[PDB]
RNA sequence: AUUUAUUGAAGACUAACUACUGCGAAAGCAUUUGCCAAGGACGUUUUCAUUAAUCAAGAACGAAAGUUAGGGGAUCGAAGAUGAUCAGAUACCGUCGUAGUCUUAACCAUAAACUAUGCCGACUAGGGAUCGGGUGGUGUUUUUUUAAUGACCCACUCGGCACCUUACGAGAAAUCAAAGUCUUUGGGUUCUGGGGGGAGUAUGGUCGCAAGGCUGAAACUUAAAGGAAUUGACGGAAGGG
């Protein structure tokens, strides 16, 4: 794998067997429920919620905890973002890029790792406006994606 | 070969030795020893003034031969020459530096070389270009055969060794930097600095250029030769 | 045929390897496919040691080392009988003797 | 060896393999209840953590970040949940 | 009780250097060199053109008033050979048997930090 | 003059450390430090949920030499000027030396650009080293004798650059842990070849200021050209008797 490099790394997170987890945990759905639409309330992404919930609450993933993901909760809560995480930080790292470009062009390390950079935009964008997540007209293009981050 | 030469000149003698004199070369005050040896100039005739030929002159001299023992012997004084008064004439520090074959035989492969300098400037207003090198060993039970250091390491031990130099010479004079380059306590200081980031054996002190000299100022210069 | 599974250098993962100079006739090799050794001598060559030993003005004198790292090409490493043509069983050989 | 049972590894050599590469994945890491000094107030923490965990009573930090598991503060008592 | 000059040998390749000076290295005394003592380009760079050159070296520095020497053996050095010619340990000894006294022998040969280029071309000295 | 000493200027390079070691898509990358973005592996009871593999068209980078226009021009040095060697020697050797070598803004787009081994995936033998991360060990050592640390040691694991031994197997062999799982012939996909010359030539396009790059035949000619090993013969190759 890893299709924008030669690396081919296994390391990923092994979750458990059991579905309904972890009976040393007393707490209620409503309670991290509240908890999640609370961190998102001060503007925090799913990882960082999750991120969260694991190390200072005792919250082993939201999905078994409650009965949904956290993306889903923070649709029906109405707290979804624009356009989707990984979208974001892709065009996030995109935008830094260019701002180095400009400053120094004698990068060409940098100018390679841009097209890099804007070619997993262009496949991400493809498949999240082929789901229908992304209004079709959609489109990444440079001046638009310096505002589009704010 | 003695005869192939075409014209000496394209153009077309008197004893040189006899019109020169010796002068006996004093070290500082910060040195075991003074008498180091004798030099030469011309007599200082009406028109040369023959003290002011011989203001100049560096010698580099061991430190062996400087301190009396032989556990310096690996290390070189230069001595410049300040002021001549009556044949004795009067000496300062101009700079130390190692041997070549001291550091050709520290230098092995096998293990990291590690190297430091700082251009800080002493009390008396000299400034100093002071070089540090130390190299990297294996811990006894060390059973892998090379002992490098991680690239991070070295950075901060290059840190360290720079802000040890840049302390010490600060608040030290150049009469003190001698008196404390002479007992190797900056190698100490150093390795007391550096056994908790890497082992770090070999840890001398390089050569110290001066690299500008303030005015003359007398007084200081005759403080030395008591 | 291919005569050494090492190419006759020893360079697996650059792809470029910055060349030296043959001490012995100024051509330029990799530093990789080089013949490098060690001349460690003493200046004194054991035969004047006796001389200069008793001409000192110092007693216990060290008799100080040279030391240099010899870089070579093939041609004239060959040349120099330093390295020598060996049997196809005897070139997988890595110990020096 | 050609014959052996796969369906049945012993313990010790299932502990020894990778987490993904045993016969069904499952983590390694674990979950603590840590206790910090003064207030009772316990608090359960991550084993590989990546944030500076601290609890609600007060700034008694309880773990630091680090690449593996995360380093517990001194004074500290935690007991594997 | 001793007075020292130094002795400065410049041992390259085609010919041999033998050069006293006082210690602090400015005043000359007897720079005689190899081919200064043969009749052919040959053997300039010989040892027995080195001895004969150490040894009227000698000589004039004795009759000087120099006693003792500190050597300094050199090669040409930059990006040329490094190592010492064959004059060097000739001329060494002969200053040791002549009856001056000895010191501190030094290498002083002029090592590089990555000199500019050798010369001879990329395929190097063809012949 | 050469040689010695004290300083100064210039431009280039980054020795020793330097290795069957590291990073980079390749070309390539070695003084210190600061800034600017980037990246792999590891860890992970975070998050999305098929978003993927390979790739005509099209695109970014691409050693050296070369070109255009400025700067800079220390060293080496195509051409050239010369001194030898030689039958001849505008070659090898020696002394100089222009362009170049360095840099900025543009081109060029080739190399034995090589591991002469396309990329992705699964499975099939052992072994010991090492590089990066993690885990475990009341393990040594340093420091506040006790602590974390750091550096080592032992065991395991993930990812890497490689190496050694077998020959399950493969192969024409040399050899190969992939060049195996291929007549018991089907995991996915892209590119190239079809006897040797003529020939990477003509011609037509197309890119380039040029030098040239990329595409690219035929008439005709030929019975071999070639690969890997074997035994001799020879060597201005190394040893022995
Ligand atoms: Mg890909
Ligand atoms: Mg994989
Ligand atoms: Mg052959
Ligand atoms: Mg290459
Ligand atoms: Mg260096
Ligand atoms: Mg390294
Ligand atoms: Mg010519
Ligand atoms: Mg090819
Ligand atoms: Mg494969
Ligand atoms: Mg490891
Ligand atoms: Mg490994
Ligand atoms: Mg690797
Ligand atoms: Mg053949």
């Amino acid at each position: 794998g890893r299709m924008h490099s030669a690396g081919k790394g296994i390391s990923s997170s092994a979750i458990p067997y059991s579905r309904n987890a972890p009976a040393w945990f007393k707490l209620s759905s409503e309670s991290v429920i509240e908890q999640i639409v609370k961190y998102a309330r001060k503007g925090l992404t799913p990882s960082q919620i999750g991120v969260l919930l694991r190390d200072a609450h005792g919250v082993t993933q939201a999905r078994v905890i409650t009965g949904n993901k956290i993306m889903r909760i923070l649709k029906s809560n109405g707290l979804a973002p624009e356009i989707p995480e990984d979208l974001y930080y892709l065009i996030k790292k995109a935008v830094s890029v260019r701002k180095h470009l400009e400053r120094n062009r004698k990068d060409k390390d940098a100018k390679f790792r841009l097209i890099l950079i804007e070619s997993r935009i262009h496949r991400l964008a493809r498949y999240y406006r082929t789901v229908a997540v992304l209004p079709p007209n959609w489109k990444y293009e440079s001046a638009t994606a310096s505002a589009l981050v704010n | 070969a003695v005869g192939k030469n075409k014209r000496l000149s394209k153009g077309k003698v008197v004893d040189p030795f006899t019109r020169k004199e010796w002068f006996d070369i004093k070290a500082p005050s910060t040195f075991e020893n003074r008498n180091v040896g004798k030099t030469l100039v011309n007599k200082s005739t009406g028109l040369k003034s023959a003290s002011d030929a011989l203001k100049g002159r560096v010698v580099e001299v061991c430190l062996a031969d400087l301190q009396g023992s032989e556990d310096h012997s690996f290390r070189k004084i230069k001595l410049r020459v300040d002021e001549v008064q009556g044949k004795n004439l009067l000496t300062n520090f101009h700079g130390m530096d190692f041997t070549t074959d001291k550091l050709r035989s520290m230098v092995r492969k096998w293990q990291t070389l590690i190297e430091a300098n700082v251009t800080v400037k002493t009390s008396d207003d000299y400034v100093l270009r002071i070089f540090a090198i130390a190299f990297t060993r294996k811990q006894a039970n060390q059973v892998k055969r090379h002992s490098y250091a991680q690239s991070s390491h070295i950075r901060a031990i290059r840190k360290v060794i720079s802000e040890i130099l840049t302390k010490e010479v600060q608040g030290s004079t150049l009469a003190q930097l001698t008196s404390k380059l002479i007992p190797e306590v900056i190698n100490k200081e150093i390795e007391n600095a550096t056994k908790d980031i890497f082992p770090l054996q070999n840890i001398h002190v390089r050569k110290v250029k001066l690299l500008k000299q303030p005015k003359f100022d007398v007084g200081a210069l005759m403080a030395l030769h008591g | 045929p291919k005569k050494r599974a090492s190419n006759g250098r020893n360079k697996k993962g650059r792809g470029h390897v910055k060349p030296v100079r043959c001490v012995n006739c100024s051509k330029s090799i990799p530093k990789d496919k080089a013949i490098k050794r060690m001349a460690i001598r003493n200046i004194v060559e054991a035969a004047a040691v006796r001389d200069l030993s008793e001409a000192s003005v110092y007693p216990e004198y060290a008799l100080p080392k040279t030391y240099n790292k010899l870089h070579y090409c093939v041609s004239c490493a060959i040349h120099a009988r330093i390295v020598r043509v060996r049997s196809r069983e005897d070139r997988k050989n890595r110990a020096p003797p | 060896v050609l014959v052996q049972d796969l369906l049945h590894p012993t313990a010790a050599s299932e502990a020894r393999k990778h987490k993904l590469k045993t016969l069904v994945q499952g983590p390694r890491s674990y979950f603590l209840d840590v206790k910090c000094p003064g207030c009772l107030n316990i608090t359960t923490v991550f084993s590989h953590a990546q944030t500076a965990v601290t609890c609600e009573s007060c700034s008694t930090i309880l773990c630091t970040p680090t690449g593996g598991k995360a380093k517990l503060s001194e004074g500290t008592s935690f007991r594997r949940k | 009780s001793q007075v020292f000059g130094v002795a400065r040998i410049y041992a390259s390749f085609n010919d041999t250097f033998v050069h006293v000076t006082d210690l602090s290295g400015k005043e000359t005394i007897a720079r005689v060199t190899g081919g200064m003592k043969v009749k052919a380009d040959r053997d300039e760079s010989s040892p027995y053109a080195a001895m004969l050159a150490a040894q009227d070296v000698a000589a004039k520095c004795k009759e000087v008033g120099i006693t003792a020497v500190h050597v300094k053996i050199r090669a040409t050095g930059g990006t040329r050979t490094k190592t010492p010619g064959p004059g060097g340990q000739a001329a060494l000894r002969a200053l040791a048997r002549s009856g001056l006294r000895i010191g501190r022998i030094e290498d002083v040969t002029p090592v590089p930090s990555d000199s500019t280029r050798k010369k001879g071309g990329r395929r190097g000295r063809r012949l």
